[PDB]
């Protein structure tokens, strides 16, 4: 079957890319380095970019089930691709430190 | 002694539990290096002991989308075992993340 193009993400609950899985390049075009340390939201659609960041402030609400949005990303050609990124929250239980949110980003298309 | 992150690494899966990613923090934990674990079964490294319980977790993520697998035992790329523990999810089915969580050193 043809595998679909995706990409795992760390993030951290205010959106920024703390991890960046290196099949980003062939996903969206741009190196791991170019996406780290930047918001997501900085990517995004500006007609997206609210949905996105309400996904962000729901998914730490939502008991670690995953939450998924479609939004608009703006490739490395400077192009709007769709993408689908289902997060998830992990927090390991032997400690009390914050979740972060994990997210697998997968170019998608907007039909049927 | 480790921190916790330094003991924590992400992989996914086919439905199949075949490994399509590993994060490279596996090497320093357990040996191996992400590339030889693709198209890899995650059965092939689960302890004898673990497996049929291994098989029903899979079997409940599969059917509920989510599950915690207890403590298991993974085979190290040069012999013995490490205690872990993994919270697994479904995309969708798309893929199976996992979240692994190292809890023993390499033990014979």
């Amino acid at each position: 079957v043809c595998q679909p193009t995706r990409f795992i993400s760390r993030h951290n609950i205010e959106g920024i890319f703390t991890f960046v899985d290196h099949r980003c390049v062939a996903t969206v075009g741009y190196q791991p380095q170019e996406l780290l340390g930047k918001n997501i939201v900085e990517f995004c659609h500006p007609e997206d970019q609210q949905l996105l960041r309400d996904s962000f402030q729901q998914v730490v609400k939502l008991k670690g089930q995953v939450l998924s949005v479609m939004f608009r990303f703006r490739s490395k050609n400077q192009e709007w691709l769709w993408m689908r990124t289902s997060s998830f929250t992990f927090q390991n239980p032997y400690s009390d430190e914050i979740e972060y949110i994990i997210c697998t980003n997968t170019n998608v298309k907007n039909s049927s | 002694f480790k921190g916790l992150d330094s003991k924590t690494f992400l992989s996914e899966h086919s439905m199949d539990m075949k490994f399509t990613y590993c994060d490279d923090r596996i090497t320093e934990l357990i040996g191996y290096h992400p590339e030889e674990l693709l198209g890899r079964s995650a059965y092939e490294f689960y302890h004898a002991l673990d497996s049929e319980n291994m098989t029903k977790s899979h079997q409940n993520l599969c059917t509920k989308g989510q599950v915690v697998s207890g403590q298991y035992r993974m085979l190290a790329k040069h012999g013995g075992y490490v205690w872990l523990e993994t919270q697994g999810t479904v995309i969708y089915p798309q893929c199976i993340m996992c979240v692994n969580y190292v809890l023993s050193e390499i033990e014979k």
